[PDB]
């Protein structure tokens, strides 16, 4: 069933499994109109397909056109998702296949069961974890990536850089999703923590800079502090 | 007007005959029902005084051979056979009637109800639904399961409805993912309706025989084929006119016979509130919508 603090561990198993987050697919700018009405823009998307285990993200990427023409474009995109992961496991080879896919909204559920009605033994699971994914659109090598695309295409990624060389998967999403929160929560402040020492790179092949053990854990106290922070600017405490 | 009569009545026993039903209590002089229309399946039923546990009933066409019932106690219910002996029967059943020791099936004149409710039953299908070949009729009972439940356990025992799943690659056309979950015209009209049932009537008639079930036996598996069957419709886009008005008698019918004190277990919420108010066909049941709001405010 349901994905929880009480089998976070589960997630580090040796089950192969795959995060999906649908919340960067449907993207879009509200404008006025020359008439003063309100309208929409969509803009590229992305699906967020993760291995917590190994870091492997499929970048999905979604280009505008997959919406030319259609209609209630809330609804497709959960479709569309589906799709593109049923997809994605079909073109895997058998060994690589996921046991389960678990999906960080609700409304995933059934396009994504529907769509893997070949693969009943690949269980589609949700979660109550309140995991901060929508913010991959702050990493700014994903985001060049999707807003670049003039087609439909997949990029593979390394969410976890080299770090897996020396920090369990466990800790390596404890990283994770302590940057990509942080990141939702205050994106200036987080992106200003990550690079405000220029002696310290990200590689052409990672993600995120190259931190020592050491300043990992000084970065990893200022974003605590930051969401602590946020968190009191924001209910006044 | 045909006669099912009973050999005895040797315990206590609340028996139904259709949508009415009667007590008799332990050893009364009761000989059976006279006068049962001719035309239309029927359904005897029976609940002891002493185990309320277990309503189980037989249905049967009084056109397809002589019945009647008899009481078995070593296996401890009231057992419908057939006799074979056309002058022994014939015989029996005049004297129990010139003994005045049969209740009369009580029809009301004005009264379309029982038709109205098994317009569309046929004898043939029911005894495909609930396989016994060597009987003519078909014994039901609260407790049994259906091929569905069993699949997620006595087949011999077992309801065979035609198992509707919505999630099934059978509902579903590779390549139509989206479409054919949200709109379910192709399973209703290609897959069920040419493919298995043949026929809408037989479509309504195993709907009919559900709610039947469900509601004379308290039968859960044909509660939830009832709703599915309903559900599949609703949630059609497209469906044949003069289904959809058929299927709004069917249901009005249905849902003016039903207990007003059974309607929390015998009525899913969800279907119905999507059936009425969100589905395809929110506008196309007038006759249910209008009872049901009038019955059963509360359920929406
Ligand atoms: C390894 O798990 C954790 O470090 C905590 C999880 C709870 C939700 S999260 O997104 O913060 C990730």
């Amino acid at each position: 069933g349901a994905m929880n603090s009480s089998n976070y561990a589960e997630l580090f198993n040796n089950d192969i499994k795959l995060f999906v987050d649908d919340t960067n697919v449907y993207r879009v700018t509200v404008h006025k109109t020359f008439e003063g009405n309100v309208a929409t823009k969509a803009i590229n998307g992305c699906i967020f397909t993760l291995n917590p285990k190994t870091g492997h993200l499929f970048l999905k990427i979604i280009h505008t056109s997959v919406w030319a023409g259609q209609k209630r474009l809330s609804q497709l995109a959960k479709w569309k998702t589906a799709e593109e992961v049923s997809a994605l496991v079909r073109s895997l080879p058998k060994e690589e296949q996921p046991k389960q896919i678990i999906v960080t909204r609700k409304a995933m559920l059934d396009p994504l069961e529907v769509h893997m009605l070949d693969f009943p033994n690949i269980a589609i699971r949700p979660t109550e974890l309140r995991l901060p994914f929508s913010a991959a659109m702050s990493i700014d090598k994903l985001s060049d990536v999707v807003m670049k695309a003039t087609e439909p295409q997949m990029v593979l990624f390394n969410i976890y850089d080299d770090w897996l060389d020396r920090i369990s998967s466990y800790t390596a999403f404890s990283r994770l999703t302590l940057l990509l929160r942080a990141l939702k929560t205050n994106e200036e402040s987080a992106k200003m923590i990550l690079l405000s020492d220029p002696t310290i790179t990200i590689k052409s092949y990672h993600l995120w800079p190259s931190f020592t053990d050491e300043q990992w854990i000084t970065i990893e106290s200022q974003m605590r502090d930051l969401i602590l922070t946020e968190y009191g600017r924001k209910y006044n405490v | 007007m045909n006669t099912v009569p009973f050999t005895s009545a040797p315990i206590e026993v609340t028996i139904g005959i259709d949508q009415y039903s009667f007590n008799v209590k332990e050893n009364q002089p009761f000989h059976g029902i006279k006068d049962i229309p001719i035309g239309h399946v029927h359904v005897i039923h029976f609940q002891h005084a002493d185990n309320s546990s277990m309503r189980y009933g037989y249905w049967f066409d009084c056109r397809m051979g002589n019945f009647y019932i008899q009481y078995d106690p070593k296996d401890g219910l009231y057992k419908m056979m057939e006799e074979r002996d056309g002058a022994k029967f014939e015989n029996i059943v005049h004297n129990f009637k010139e003994r005045q020791m049969m209740v009369s099936y009580p029809k009301i004149d004005e009264d379309d109800t029982w038709y109205n409710l098994t317009e569309f039953v046929q004898m043939d299908k029911i005894r495909k639904i609930v396989r016994k070949d060597e009987n003519q009729f078909s014994y039901v009972d609260s407790s049994m399961t259906t091929v569905q439940e069993n699949e997620l356990s006595d087949p011999a025992h077992s309801l065979n409805y035609t198992v509707i799943n919505f999630k099934s690659r059978e509902a579903i056309r590779p390549g139509h993912e989206m479409e054919d979950f949200l709109d379910k015209s192709y399973y209703l009209n290609t897959v069920m309706l040419q493919g298995i049932f043949k026929n809408s009537s037989n479509y309504f008639g195993e709907l009919q025989f559900a709610f039947l079930n469900a509601m004379f036996f308290g039968n859960y598996g044909s509660s939830l084929q009832w709703h599915a069957m309903i559900e599949l419709i609703c949630s059609s886009a497209t469906v044949p006119k003069h289904m959809l008005d058929k299927l709004d008698e069917i249901l009005y019918y249905q849902i003016k016979t039903l207990p007003e004190q059974y309607s929390d277990i015998l009525l899913n919420e969800r279907v119905w509130n999507i059936c009425l108010y969100s589905s395809f066909q929110k506008n196309s049941l007038h006759n249910t919508e209008k009872i049901m709001e009038n019955k059963y405010p509360e359920l929406l």
